[PDB]
């Protein structure tokens, strides 16, 4: 999986 | 522990992650593979969780390639111009192959002197020998040394390395036989790729 860019600090 | 199965490194940020294909389990820097700065896929925008799925591109497209470039079936690929397949690594360190978009990394463009290298040289670190004369090798680049190997029976062996972008090397992606190696460099190294190859499987 990819960790999504709205979830990224 | 994640490992990048293209510079086995294992640093992981958010403007660089190491992801994971949901269906191979191949892991690789967004950065290594030109999946960076991507948007949220439309599949994601449903889920609130804090992830969303992700694929290679030998997944999308329903393949499990060889390469054109060496005999080993691990790592993560990226399709030529004619339709055929090739490791980031290999593309990356064998000369005279290039990418026809840095950004993301796609496609690969073989020519015919990529071509005509095929089984020129026998791999000095092949463990299957059927297979050491398939494909492309590359040499060690310490001096006049005539040491040749694929580059991913080099990677296996710590033998990859990669000039930091301050040293302004133009080709950054260089290796050394275990004669010539570093060391430090190959401890690692083989460290990270062991604990890869345990984290697959
Ligand atoms: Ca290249
Ligand atoms: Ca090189
Ligand atoms: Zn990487
Ligand atoms: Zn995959
Ligand atoms: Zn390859
Ligand atoms: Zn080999
Ligand atoms: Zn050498």
């Amino acid at each position: 999986a990819r960790t999504k860019q709205t979830a990224r600090k | 522990i994640l490992i990048c199965c293209v510079c086995l490194g294992d640093n992981s940020e958010d403007a660089d992650e190491i992801i994971q294909c949901d269906n191979c389990g191949v892991t690789v820097h967004e950065g290594c593979y030109g999946v960076d700065g991507e948007s949220d896929s439309i599949m994601s925008s449903a889920s609130e969780n804090s992830t969303e799925p992700w694929f290679c591109d030998a997944c999308k497209n329903g393949v499990s390639p060889s390469c054109e470039l060496c005999p080993s079936q691990d790592g993560i690929f990226k399709e030529t111009d004619a339709g055929r397949w090739v490791h980031v690594v290999c593309a990356l360190y064998v000369p005279g192959v290039a990418f026809g978009d840095i950004d993301k990394l796609r496609p690969v463009t073989l020519t015919e002197m990529n071509y005509s290298k095929y089984g020129a040289k026998e791999c000095s670190l092949c463990e299957d020998t059927r297979f050491a004369r398939t494909g492309v090798c590359i040499s060690c680049d310490a001096g006049m040394c005539r040491s040749f190997f694929h580059v991913t029976c080099a990677q296996r062996e710590g033998l990859l390395s990669e000039a930091a972008a301050e040293e302004d090397i133009a080709d950054p992606f260089f290796a050394y036989c275990k004669q010539h190696a570093d060391r430090f460099d190959r401890k690692w190294k083989r460290k990270n790729y062991l604990a890869l190859q345990s984290y697959c499987k």
